[PDB]
């Protein structure tokens, strides 16, 4: 029933963000799809004008099959639009709500053995904005946009003056999704600080708090100062779009540039706000699965906070080609560079838990062990980037669509589906099959590699981000690639069984704790699921 | 003359260098490659390594240690001089790059949507460059018998679709370009591969890059931050010619 949606318990809250993170996670991979059908081969054979001319319904079913060339002319804009949606729906709509809104809400209350969230009634508001920030995403796609089409096909990031002068009121629409995703982040960071600083057991000292607590918390002090000047930078293309300001206009003395640098602001920290709850649920998984105690807690806790800190002074590595003088280009760099350390720390520490253990390969450690090793792939080509000498060369190309495809969609994504298989028995009673998790992590695996490890080869080859077409050169590579998103999305609607299966008819859970004496934290002394109330 | 600078079939590397600066590029990458991969090796065979000897099967009780404070000192200070050496060899790099030299020949770039404009100050020239298929040469972005045609007429071959443009920008071998480069309408941004540079076109703003091509032929660019609707329609030509065949170029141009 609607008792489902109206719940203010905090698992209930998690299990909603979860599901709807999974959702609109389905619709985002589709629409990558259809990108990597049109990237497949040169030549624009899916992405006609003459689409155009039919209905909705008949114009979509038509463009899901090939045409020729000659029959075929090119539509940008559509290309454009569908970049720009799965960028908004995965950024906003997606791996936050998921990791932060479900895993976050659902365990950080059990592993302080906190009751509840402080404020529950805001909790439930948060999971609404949310919804209607991704109500509005999605009916952006529909509205009058760019070119007297429906959709505004101007880069998740908004950039103007591209952002202010496309017609129609499709790019406010976005905005205004934007807003609301911000507003349910706030809102889920205050609940999260004031549970865990007020409403701990007792005897839970900070140094005691898990680290998945932790990863958390952390994650929810960076949406405090990154999200509001977000919400700073998106109010003022609003005002240039609609209320005469000119504040990025330069006809009017305004500074493009400048939108630039509120915006990677935020866009900075918004990664880290990304991956800090992946490495919380990694540390929790190794160490169950190594039957071992995390290695070094304290660097773990203190090389979080680091990373945190270090991803509010690095922004402008998204801008070495935007105008920044040597001295501006220099520090950033160096900046930039500094974050390696802490993170090095905990992959060596991660490694080390595993050292001299007792390892068990099942599904929940398959992923882990494939985040480190994809993660790590991800974060040496961010080392590459942050030097402004060879970003030169790769900025706006597709060897940075391969950096931040490793350490998000083989980084955070592993985390997510880990946390997934290590808690799915916990939430809902039932268990999932062995072998089909199994499965599901090597074909993702293969999948998701022949997908973005060949983008490193078209960047390095000099293709840019955000075309429709391409140079027929770069066909081999691109092939590749959309094969590897073909077999990846094949993995993805198996994994969708394997959770039907699991929930509908899964073996049942009858253990407190179903793994092992290292799931050391205060869930698996719970029953599965939890009682209704707990602690 | 030679076509240079452009992707190749099945390519995994860089563009071919025909600037000092793209020859420092590759160096410091091909540097930074090796590093880089030498620590994700490491990080893999740690990991299969751990995996095979601490197996359940074969390690049937777990250790218990949480530190080893030698090794801790060590995992953080040699990321600390591997970072430090890669900042030695980089800086000096960047500073090339952006330390904008005396020009021997000045060009001015504009970005529009969706073609470019080329001004020469000094010799009093400027022209617009689009696409060969886009809508000002008659076609609508695809590839057709008529583009063929046109490109072959250019000095070009269908491979070079999306890539040639009917207009190039033409200038002397061995010296000293300087571009001045800014946006009309909205951001666009200006790049040659085979020279190691691009630069935005900001509207409001002339931002400098320079060049310097050691050899003659023909290097291609294609616009790089997404600009609208033909943002993938907008590519950019660069012709290196001889001292005398550049003259020959700018007397073509002069107006008697
Ligand atoms: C999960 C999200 C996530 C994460 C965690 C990161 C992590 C990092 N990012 Fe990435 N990044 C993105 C998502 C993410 N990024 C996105 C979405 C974009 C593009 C946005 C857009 O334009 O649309 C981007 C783009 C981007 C750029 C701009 C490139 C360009 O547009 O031209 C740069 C430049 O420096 C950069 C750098 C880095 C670095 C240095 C890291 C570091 O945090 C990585 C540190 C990790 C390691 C280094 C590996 C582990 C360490 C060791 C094993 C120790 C030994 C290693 C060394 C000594 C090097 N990133
Ligand atoms: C989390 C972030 C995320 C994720 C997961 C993905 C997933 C994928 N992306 Fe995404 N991509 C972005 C973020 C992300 N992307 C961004 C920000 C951009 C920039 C947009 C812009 O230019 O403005 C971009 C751009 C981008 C491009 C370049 C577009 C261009 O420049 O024109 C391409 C090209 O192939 C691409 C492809 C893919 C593919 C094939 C997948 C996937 O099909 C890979 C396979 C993965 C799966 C099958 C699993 C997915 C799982 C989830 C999403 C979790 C669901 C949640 C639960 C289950 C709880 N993406
Ligand atoms: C007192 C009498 C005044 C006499 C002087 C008249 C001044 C002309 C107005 C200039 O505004 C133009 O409006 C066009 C129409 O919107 C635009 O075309 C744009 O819009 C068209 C859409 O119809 C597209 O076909 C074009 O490609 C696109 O450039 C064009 O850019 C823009 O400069
Ligand atoms: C695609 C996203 C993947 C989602 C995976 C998470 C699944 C968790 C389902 C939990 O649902 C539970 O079901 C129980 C009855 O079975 C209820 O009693 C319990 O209250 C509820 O919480
Ligand atoms: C489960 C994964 C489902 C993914 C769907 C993949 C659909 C594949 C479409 C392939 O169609 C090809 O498209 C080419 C133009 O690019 C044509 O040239 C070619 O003749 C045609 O065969
Ligand atoms: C840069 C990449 C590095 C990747 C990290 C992976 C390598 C991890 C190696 C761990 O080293 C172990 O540390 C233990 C603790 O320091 C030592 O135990 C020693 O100390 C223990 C602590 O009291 C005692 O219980 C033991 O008996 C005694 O052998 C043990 O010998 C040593 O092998
Ligand atoms: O520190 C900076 O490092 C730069 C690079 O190490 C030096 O650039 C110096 O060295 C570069 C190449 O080594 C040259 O391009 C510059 O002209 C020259 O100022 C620069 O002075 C110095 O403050
Ligand atoms: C004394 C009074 C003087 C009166 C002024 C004379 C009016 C002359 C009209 C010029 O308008 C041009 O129309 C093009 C055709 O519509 C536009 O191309 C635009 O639209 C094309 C067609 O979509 C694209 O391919 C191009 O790249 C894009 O720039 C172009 O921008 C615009 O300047
Ligand atoms: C208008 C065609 C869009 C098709 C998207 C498929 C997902
Ligand atoms: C002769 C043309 C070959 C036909 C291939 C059409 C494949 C289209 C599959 C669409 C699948 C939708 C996800
Ligand atoms: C030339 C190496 C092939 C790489 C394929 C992606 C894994
Ligand atoms: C060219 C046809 C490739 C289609 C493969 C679908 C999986
Ligand atoms: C550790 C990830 C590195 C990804 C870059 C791959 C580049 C390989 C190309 C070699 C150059 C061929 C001439
Ligand atoms: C003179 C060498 C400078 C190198 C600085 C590297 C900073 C990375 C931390
Ligand atoms: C090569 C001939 C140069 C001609 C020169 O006098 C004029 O272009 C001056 O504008
Ligand atoms: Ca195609
Ligand atoms: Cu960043
Ligand atoms: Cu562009
Ligand atoms: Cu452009
Ligand atoms: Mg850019
Ligand atoms: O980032």
């Amino acid at each position: 029933f609607t008792r489902w949606f109206m719940s203010t318990n905090h698992k209930d809250i998690g299990v909603l963000y979860l599901f709807t993170g999974g959702l609109v996670g389905l619709i985002s991979v589709a629409f990558t799809v259809y990108m990597r059908m049109e990237l497949m081969a040169p030549g624009v054979q899916f992405m006609c004008a003459e689409h155009l001319e039919s209905g909705l319904v008949k114009g979509f079913f038509q463009s899901l099959w090939p045409s020729a060339v000659e029959n075929c002319t090119p539509n940008g804009h559509l290309w454009n639009v569908m970049i720009t949606g799965h960028g908004i729906l995965m950024m906003f709509f997606v791996v936050i709500p998921a990791l932060f809104g479900g895993f976050g809400n659902y365990f950080m209350p059990l592993h302080i053995g906190a009751p509840d969230m402080a404020f529950p009634r805001m909790n439930n508001l948060s999971y609404w904005l949310y919804v209607a920030g991704t109500s509005l995403a999605v009916a952006s796609l529909f509205a009058p946009g760019g070119n007297g089409q429906l959709g505004s096909g101007i880069g998740w990031v908004l950039y103007p003056p591209l952002s202010t002068s496309e017609s129609g009121y499709s790019t406010d629409l976005a905005i205004f999704a934007v807003h609301l995703s911000g507003a349910s982040s706030i809102l889920g960071a205050i609940n999260m600080i004031t549970t865990f600083l007020n409403m701990r057991a007792p005897g839970m000292t900070m140094h005691k708090v898990p680290l998945f607590a932790w990863s958390i918390f952390v994650t929810a002090w960076l949406i405090l100062l990154a999200l509001p000047v977000l919400a700073g930078a998106i109010t003022m293309l609003l005002t240039d779009r609609n209320f005469g300001t000119t504040f990025f206009q330069p006809s009017g003395g305004g500074d493009p540039v400048l939108y630039q640098h509120i915006l990677w602001f935020f866009g900075h920290p918004e990664v880290y706000i990304i991956v800090l709850p992946a490495f919380g649920i990694v540390s929790h998984v190794i160490a169950t699965f190594a039957k071992k105690p995390i290695f070094g807690y304290l660097p773990m806790v203190y090389a979080m906070v680091a990373i945190g800190v270090l991803g509010f002074v690095v922004w402008a590595h998204h801008m070495y080609t935007a105008g920044l003088s040597l001295t501006q280009q220099s520090y950033f760099m160096m900046a930039t560079m500094v974050i390696a350390v802490p993170t090095g720390i905990m992959i060596f520490s991660w490694i080390a838990t595993m050292w001299g253990g007792s390892i068990e390969l099942k599904t929940p450690m398959l992923w882990a062990l494939g985040f480190l090793f994809l993660f790590t792939v991800g974060g040496v080509t961010g080392i590459v980037l942050s030097q402004a000498s060879v970003d030169r060369y790769y900025h706006d190309t597709y060897y940075v669509v391969a950096h931040f495809h490793y350490v998000m969609s083989l980084g955070a994504v592993f985390g997510i589906f880990a946390g997934i298989y290590f808690w799915i028995g916990k939430m809902s009673g039932r268990q999932y099959p062995e072998w089909a998790g199994k499965l599901h992590f090597w074909m993702m695996f293969v999948g998701a590699n022949l997908t973005f490890f060949p983008q490193h080869f078209l960047g390095r080859q000099g293709m840019p981000r955000r075309y429709i077409d391409y140079p027929e050169a770069f066909a081999t590579w691109n092939f590749v690639s959309s094969l590897g998103a073909f077999l990846s999305f094949a993995s993805f609607l198996f994994f969708l069984g394997v959770i039907f299966y699991t929930l509908t008819r899964g073996a049942r859970v009858t253990a407190n704790n179903y793994w092992n004496e290292h799931a050391d934290t205060l869930e698996w002394t719970l029953t599965s699921p939890p009682p209704e109330h707990t602690f | 003359l030679e076509i240079i600078g452009r992707p190749q079939p099945g390519g995994t590397g860089f563009q071919p260098s025909a600037s000092p600066v793209a020859t420092q590029i590759h160096w410091l990458d091909g540097f930074i490659l090796v590093i880089i991969a030498a620590i994700t090796i490491f990080v893999t065979l740690l990991i299969l390594y751990a995996v095979w000897r601490f197996h359940e099967k074969r390690n049937k009780v777990p250790a218990r240690f949480t530190h080893n404070s030698p090794l801790e000192i060590a995992w953080t200070i040699v990321p600390i001089v591997i970072l430090v050496a890669i900042g030695a060899f980089s800086l000096p790099v960047l500073f090339n790059q952006q330390e904008i030299p005396e020009a021997d020949v000045t060009v001015k770039v504009t970005g529009y949507q969706w073609y470019w404009g080329y001004e020469y100050p000094d010799e009093e020239i400027s022209f617009e460059s689009y696409m060969i298929g886009s809508p000002a040469t008659g076609g609508d972005n695809r590839m057709s018998p008529e583009v063929e045609q046109q490109l072959i007429e250019a000095g070009y071959s269908r491979d070079e679709f999306l890539l040639a443009t009917d207009t190039a920008m033409v200038v002397p071998v061995n010296k000293t370009v300087v571009v001045q480069v800014t946006g009309a309408d909205v951001i666009h941004s200006w790049t040659v591969p085979a020279f190691g540079v691009k630069q935005d076109a900001v509207p409001g703003r002339l931002a400098q890059l320079w060049f310097r091509a050691e050899r003659e032929g023909i290097f291609f660019g294609q616009c790089s931050e997404l600009c609208g609707i033909s943002h993938a329609y907008m590519p950019i030509t660069v012709k290196v010619v001889s001292e005398e065949a550049y003259a020959a170029w700018l007397e073509q141009h002069h107006h008697h």
